[PDB]
């Protein structure tokens, strides 16, 4: 069976370079083209180029023709893109592709970024005083400015999993952003703790923060 | 220059037959544009349906085709199934490189359609102490999972400072998003109502929270 | 003749 293997993800600072990989598998790596293709969130999907691997001839889109560098090694049968000049707009998810209606690559997260190693800060999610009593509750938990991903929240060491709704970070201010949120009955809240738990194993720091009324 | 737009979402239901189009800006989309269809399933994983306006990949189930209807390119889907709910990219060749469409977010129905929950959190008196605030409105339990998110402070529709994830799927099978109003303390402390919108299924629900006084 | 290097991006058409 086809296999295009992707070398892993990979973390640089602005104005550094970046190799990606991308080992075929189960055909004749020569008898086909490879086309490379970017995913941003600003930009969706955007075709950098294709290469001839038995010529070694490459073609850029005008716009990656000094950003990107096609190679190959036929002797490896891989595929090569270099990012040359790499800024925080060069972070994406690349893909090599055999074609672009047939075999993809599993995808390389480049992330550009200047930020340091950097904590979370935890702040609590609760309805206001002024807020009309229901069935249920729903809480959660603001996770601000960390650096690198992931973070892992737990609410109450895992006995709450049914009824949390964890949700995708976002890049703000050159740092992360994220939030959880859990329901559970009003009988069970205040009158018994709630809890969220926020690894950062990046930052080496675990921030545990217990739900109280505003 | 060459723009090329897809549909940004469509629903059909298991056994029907859903039809996904692409356009181009600058004419009539042919075979010269050698059209090629691709699914995106969560977390980056892409597979090639349709190369060359209508050749199937080895592999892909007989029930997707490609086509050209009219002035564009089409892919269909005779008698769709559970698992085809997915993003559909195509791709069209200019001369000399290829340009995707913005991609179609196809639901195919699994489950009754479901209205989104909504909650509005307000800044917490930790996170106003250091100068900042921010709104949190998390949206779950809304399925298909598509959504459209508008913020209100003291009745004007905000523009600047809002940020939304993309829906994520949920253990069951819904989906969930969460909405955010970055404000500075003082910006808090200058505005009385705040509002967070969300529409779904063209049904719009509401939540918001006034500094009280 | 010679070696031929395939794009099926760029097949043509089935009629």
């Amino acid at each position: 069976e086809v296999q295009l293997q992707q070398s892993g993800p990979v973390l640089v600072k602005p104005g550094a370079s970046v190799k990606i990989s991308c080992k075929a598998s189960g055909y004749s790596f020569t008898g086909y083209y490879m086309h490379w293709v970017r995913q941003s969130n600003g930009k969706s999907l955007e075709w950098i180029g294709r290469i001839n691997p038995y010529t070694g001839v490459p073609s850029y889109k005008h716009n990656f023709k000094d950003k990107a560098s096609l190679t190959v090694d036929k002797s490896s049968s891989t595929a090569y893109m270099e990012l040359h000049s790499l800024t925080s707009e060069d972070s994406a998810v690349y893909y090599c592709a055999r074609e672009l209606g047939g075999y993809w690559g599993q995808g390389t997260t480049l992330t550009v970024s200047s930020a340091k190693t950097t904590p979370p800060s935890v702040y609590p999610l609760a309805p206001g005083c002024g807020d009309t009593t229901g069935s249920s509750v729903t809480l959660g938990c603001l996770v601000k400015g960390y650096f690198p991903e992931s973070v892992t929240v737990t609410w109450n060491s895992g006995s709450l999993s049914s009824s949390v709704h964890t949700f995708p970070a976002l890049l703000q201010s050159g740092l992360y952003t994220m939030s959880s949120s859990v329901t559970v009955p009003s009988s069970t809240w205040p009158s018994e703790t709630v809890t969220c738990s926020v690894a950062h194993p990046a930052s080496s720091t675990t921030v545990d923060k217990k739900l109280e009324p505003s | 220059q060459a723009v090329v737009t897809q549909e940004s979402a469509l629903t059909t239901s298991p056994g029907e037959t859903v039809t996904l189009t692409c356009r181009s800006s600058t004419g009539a989309v042919t075979t010269g544009n050698y059209p090629n269809w691709v699914q995106e399933k969560p977390d980056h994983l892409f597979t090639g349906l349709i190369a060359g306006t209508n050749n199937r990949a080895p592999g892909v189930p007989a029930r997707f085709s490609g086509s050209l209807i009219g002035d564009k390119a089409a892919l269909t889907i005779t008698g769709a199934q559970t698992e085809d709910e997915a993003i559909y990219f195509c791709a069209l060749w200019f001369s000399s490189h290829w340009v995707f469409g913005g991609g179609t977010k196809l639901t195919v129905l699994g489950q009754p359609k479901s209205s989104p929950s909504v909650t509005l959190f307000p800044p917490s008196s930790e996170e106003l102490e250091t100068n900042k605030a921010t709104l949190v409105c998390t949206i779950t339990d809304f399925y298909p999972g598509v959504v459209t998110v508008d913020w209100k402070v003291d009745g004007t529709p905000v523009t600047q400072g809002m940020e939304t994830t993309q829906p994520s799927k949920q253990s069951n099978n819904k989906y969930m998003a969460s909405s955010y109003l970055t404000l500075t303390a003082r910006a808090w402390e200058r505005h009385s109502s705040f509002s967070c919108q969300v529409t779904h299924e063209g049904h719009t629900v509401e939540k918001s929270s006034s500094r009280a006084d | 003749n010679g070696y031929l290097v395939l794009d099926l991006s760029m097949q043509e058409a089935l009629s």
